[PDB]
């Protein structure tokens, strides 16, 4: 009688305290709506550019529309950003200044036997890349007279202005008569913009190929590609490691042997082995089952891996 | 329950808030009714040193540049360099961002587009991504253009036309504009279906890199492969390609996001010609005399467009033949009529 | 916390209005007005203000009459027409 009223009142108090969470969560967004409505009150700002400064307090601005004006100095800002050469912003009323407006070393990994080192660059880039800047070898067609020097200086200039820069060159065998003159031009521009006062600590590039006879003996010279590593054995220990730490979320049959799948899928990379196991998952999802007999797994390994070996031209 | 008696005041304050938000929430319709013009938005992150740094660069349609920070309501797909955004008379605030701009194969086409949208539950239960690129290659005669486009019309989804000369423009730099435009309609708009053809003719890898336009088509094309291999979330609209020959195949198309399901369609023999031609004649008036043997055998080196022209020529003389139903010898009459 | 403040003459001319709209009743007590300003920045800047009915007692000094509904309505409408200024404090015209 008396002992049950505590549990019952605890239930009424429970269902009474479990209804506040359905409102106190959305009240923060509702108040954020009026916060934004109070944040949209700063309107009417324009831009400008500074070329010549006569007085330290008052300088000349250049608007984007074409007409030029002159503004003053606001009591809040200082003379740090007031120096010329920095794009600033202006206001429609009194032409005050609220704030400014900011404008906007080598490793070779080639394997004489087999192909797929571009997929090794996909393995390293899929492991830890953190810098997205890709350059394709099909942009140096040079069907014009030939002026890729400013393309190299402008590309690496955008690599200086853009801190994230990790490149992965690939398919260089088809671009490697005057067929070599452009290679000596672009490569000598690479030396001219890599051996001087260049930011080598920020730029990074990886060159890939497909054949051991077209290795570009100019690229084989030191300098351009200092760190050279052959691919004769595709890192069976690192392949097994990639399979172990990349075979987590994929569910397969209970009886699974990693050494057999590693040995039956070699030559290219361990991330390609991950593509073979995720391909076996792409067939197990077609067979609407989580775990299946390894016969279909051996069909993905033999048929898909050997299809990579045959169609890997 | 004396301690829980203060919850009533909290509920009264909450319902009072819901009763008082009707005015300031009601003025949204009269203040943010309609942007009268269109202004382009370019994202540019700023730094103030709350006092946090956040701004953007604006460009109006009248070629006038102004200044304004990133403002508005809760943004999920915003903050991208797009156009057709909300703007008032002179406040120039951002309120509403809007994007500017049949029988022998039913399994592989319909599945590869429905499973990456409907089978997400099995994707989360298994941790497997679906195939993206399908290559309907092989010798000609199957009619992959008209039959693949007709099946893309049978998908009941949105279809966008994209061919070889569509991407190849007279000027330079427009290829990436039409790739980011096909990703504007496809990637930005509702999931659509894009079918390209004759990919082998533009996938030529010559040795002398001095004069070859197909390598600039490999700059736009391999730029698309950069926007597929470089962009992991390819769950949205895929790229469906097809070739009429296996002479020069691009070796860099070996990826799950790229052309993976390379289905080989051989020469249209009696079985395959009976399939694609049973599709081409699955609704018309077919007399009970078309054995398809001689007419399906005479269709050598004839694509689906030329075979459709054979069906038209069969649809030509049957008016004066007297019979209102298409006969057997009229197909081979059309074959020997075109060639 | 606050080193200096900025008071515009508009509020004092609003006190001139407080002395204008009396109507010759003979009370002229310490009319309390609700001071408005910008408390966001470290410096205080008064732009405008309004009034509230305030009446005291002759003998007892502890008598004070304020209003919450009129303050929330004037602050709600004034905040609706101008959200850049909010409540900060008050002020009285009494010299003592």
């Amino acid at each position: 009688d008396y002992r049950k009223k505590l549990l019952e009142h605890k239930e009424i108090d429970g269902r009474l305290k479990e209804l506040r969470e359905q409102l106190k969560e959305l009240t923060k967004q509702y108040e954020k709506s009026e916060n934004d409505l109070k944040a949209l009150q700063s309107v009417g700002q324009i831009v400008g550019e500074v070329l010549k400064q006569l007085t330290e307090e008052k300088f000349i601005v250049k608007a984007t529309n074409g007409p030029r004006y002159v503004v003053g100095c606001r009591r809040q800002l200082d003379k740090s950003k007031l120096k010329p050469g920095t794009r600033v912003a202006l206001d429609m009323t009194t032409l005050t200044i609220m704030r400014y407006l900011p404008r906007e070393k080598g490793c070779l990994l080639y394997g004489p036997p087999g192909t797929g080192k571009t997929l090794l660059a996909r393995a390293v880039a899929s492991q830890l890349d953190c810098n997205f800047l890709k350059v394709v070898s099909s942009s140096i067609v040079d069907k014009y007279i030939g002026e890729s020097a400013r393309l190299i200086r402008e590309m690496f200039n955008y690599a200086r202005d853009h801190q994230p820069c990790i490149i992965f060159m690939d398919e260089i065998d088809a671009i490697g008569t005057s067929a070599d003159r452009e290679i000596q031009r672009t490569l000598m521009e690479l030396l001219n913009q890599m051996d001087g006062f260049d930011t080598l600590h920020r730029v990074k590039m990886i060159m890939a190929t497909n054949r051991p006879d077209t290795l570009d003996p100019a690229l084989l010279r030191p300098g351009r590609l200092d760190r050279k590593i052959h691919i004769d054995l595709p890192n069976e220990q690192a392949r097994l490691d990639i399979l172990k730490i990349h075979a987590g979320p994929i569910t397969k049959h209970g009886e699974i042997d990693y050494e057999a799948i590693v040995k039956l899928s070699d030559g290219f990379n361990g991330a390609d082995l991950r593509n073979v196991c995720t391909e076996a998952g792409m067939f197990a999802i077609r067979a609407d089952h989580d775990f299946v007999v390894q016969e279909d797994f051996m069909k993905a390994v033999r048929k898909v891996a050997d299809s990579k070996k045959l169609e890997s031209k | 329950k004396i301690m829980k008696s203060e919850v009533l005041r909290v509920t009264h304050e909450l319902q009072a808030m819901k009763d008082k938000i009707k005015e300031n929430s009601e003025k949204i319709k009269v203040n943010k009714t309609l942007p009268y013009l269109v202004s382009n938005v370019i994202e540019l992150l700023d730094v103030d040193p709350q006092r946090k740094g956040k701004c953007a660069v604006i460009k109006t349609s009248t070629r006038q540049t102004y200044f304004l920070p990133v403002i508005g309501l809760v943004d999920a797909e915003k903050l991208k360099p797009g156009d057709l955004v909300g703007v008032n008379k002179d406040s120039y605030l951002i309120l509403e961002t809007l994007p500017t701009e049949l029988d022998k194969q039913i399994q592989e086409l319909v599945e590869a587009i429905v499973l990456p949208m409907n089978h997400k539950e099995k994707f989360e239960n298994l941790g497997i991504q679906p195939p993206k690129g399908v290559l309907m290659y092989g010798p000609p005669g199957t009619g992959k253009t008209l039959l693949a486009r007709a099946c893309a019309a049978q998908t009941k989804a949105t279809f966008l036309k994209l061919a070889g000369p569509q991407l190849v423009q007279m000027f330079i730099g427009d290829g990436a504009k039409l790739v980011r435009d096909a990703f504007a309609l496809a990637k930005e708009k509702a999931p659509s279906i894009i079918f390209i053809d004759e990919l082998d003719a533009i996938g030529t890898k010559r040795f002398d890199s001095e004069k070859a336009g197909d390598r600039e088509v490999q700059r736009t094309m391999l730029e698309l492969l950069n926007q597929l291999d470089g962009f992991q979330p390819n769950t949205q609209v895929k790229v469906i390609a097809a070739t009429n020959r296996v002479d020069i195949l691009d070796p860099a198309l070996l990826r799950s996001g790229r052309l993976d399901r390379k289905i080989e369609f051989p020469m249209p023999n009696e079985e395959a010609r009976a399939r694609i031609m049973q599709i081409h004649s699955r609704k018309m008036n077919v007399s009970p005399d078309v054995n398809y043997e001689e007419l399906a055998r005479c269709t050598d080196d004839f694509n689906g467009a030329q075979c459709k022209a054979v069906c038209v020529e069969a649809g030509m003389i049957a008016l004066r033949r007297g019979a209102t139903e298409l006969t057997h010898e009229d197909y081979m009459e059309g074959i020997l009529e075109v060639q | 916390a606050v080193q200096k403040v900025v008071v515009h003459p508009l509020v004092l001319l609003s006190v001139v209005d407080h002395f204008n709209r009396i109507g010759k009743v003979g009370n002229q007590k310490r009319v309390v007005g609700v001071l408005l300003g910008s408390w966001q920045k470290k410096v205080l800047d008064v732009s405008n203000s309004f009034a509230v009915p305030f009446d005291e007692d002759d003998k007892d000094d502890s008598v004070w009459f304020l209003d919450h509904d009129y303050l929330e309505n004037m602050y709600g409408m004034f905040k609706k027409v101008n959200a850049r200024e909010r409540i900060v404090g008050w002020y009285h015209t009494g010299p003592k």
